[PDB]
């Protein structure tokens, strides 16, 4: 989102969906350890 | 994340930065770095899982007190 | 508090001044 403010600061994918999680009040560390879980959640609910 | 002692630290608020010979955590709106402690950070889980985790030393607070307890 | 539950609280900081005293 830091685009959406200023000038655009890059941030690995993973770090910013930490961030996501976290603000939906998710630990972030479920990501950290589920992150091929979600990435292929993402991927199937793209194809579908 | 970070490796300590086998075990993945992760921070409280704020992300790792490194500025190529040292890690600190900091704030994500203000680069103001910090020792990465105990306190900046939480533990779960190993290192075994998270995907690009990297080696370090986290201090701990409480150690040079006991030190100095035990001296 | 209504509802309250006895449940013991372990501090971390205890077993760590025991252990150095021990
Ligand atoms: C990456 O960051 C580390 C950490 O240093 C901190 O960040 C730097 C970017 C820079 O802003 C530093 O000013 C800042 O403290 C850099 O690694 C070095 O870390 C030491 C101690 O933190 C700094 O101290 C400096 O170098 C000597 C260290 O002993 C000494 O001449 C001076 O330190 C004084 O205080 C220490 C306290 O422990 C004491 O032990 C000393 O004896 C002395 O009194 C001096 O201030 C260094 O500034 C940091 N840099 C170097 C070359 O030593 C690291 O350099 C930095 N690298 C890059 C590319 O940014
Ligand atoms: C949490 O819920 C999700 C449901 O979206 C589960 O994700 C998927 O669950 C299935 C069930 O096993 C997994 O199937 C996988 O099949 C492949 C076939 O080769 C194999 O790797 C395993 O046999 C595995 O079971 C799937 O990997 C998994 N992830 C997907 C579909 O992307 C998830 O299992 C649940 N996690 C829990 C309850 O802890
Ligand atoms: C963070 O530090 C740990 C511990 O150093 C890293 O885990 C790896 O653990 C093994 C054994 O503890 C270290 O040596 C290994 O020996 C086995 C013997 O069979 C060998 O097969 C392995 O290839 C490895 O050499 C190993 O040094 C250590 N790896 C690293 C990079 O330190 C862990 O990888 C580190 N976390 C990272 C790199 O994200
Ligand atoms: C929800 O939780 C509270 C506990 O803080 C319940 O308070 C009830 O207060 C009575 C005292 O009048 C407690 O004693 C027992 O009451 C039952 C009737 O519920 C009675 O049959 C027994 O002989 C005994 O005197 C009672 O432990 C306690 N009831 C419960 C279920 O915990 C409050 O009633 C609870 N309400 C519900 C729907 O669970
Ligand atoms: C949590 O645990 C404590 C300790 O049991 C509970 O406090 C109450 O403490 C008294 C005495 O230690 C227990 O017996 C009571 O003695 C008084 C004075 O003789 C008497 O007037 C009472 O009728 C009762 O016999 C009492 O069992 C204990 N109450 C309970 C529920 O265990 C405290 O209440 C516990 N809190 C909860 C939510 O369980
Ligand atoms: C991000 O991509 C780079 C490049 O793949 C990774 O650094 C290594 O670079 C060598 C050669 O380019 C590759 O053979 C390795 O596969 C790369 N390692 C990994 C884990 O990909 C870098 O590590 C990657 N960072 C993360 C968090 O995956």
């Amino acid at each position: 989102w830091t685009f959406g403010a200023g000038a655009a600061l890059q941030i690995p994918f993973a770090m910013q969906m930490a961030y996501r999680f976290n603000g939906i009040g998710v630990t972030q560390n479920v990501l950290y350890e589920n992150q091929k879980l979600i990435a292929n959640q993402f991927n199937s609910a793209i194809g579908k | 994340a970070i490796c300590h002692d086998g075990k993945a630290h992760f921070p409280r608020e704020g992300v790792f930065v490194s500025n190529g010979t040292h890690w600190f955590v900091t704030q994500r709106n203000f680069y103001e770095p910090q020792i990465i402690t105990t306190d900046n950070t939480f533990v779960s889980g190993n290192c075994d899982v998270v995907i690009g985790i990297v080696n370090n030393t986290v201090y701990d607070p409480l150690q040079p007190e006991l030190d100095s307890f035990k001296e």
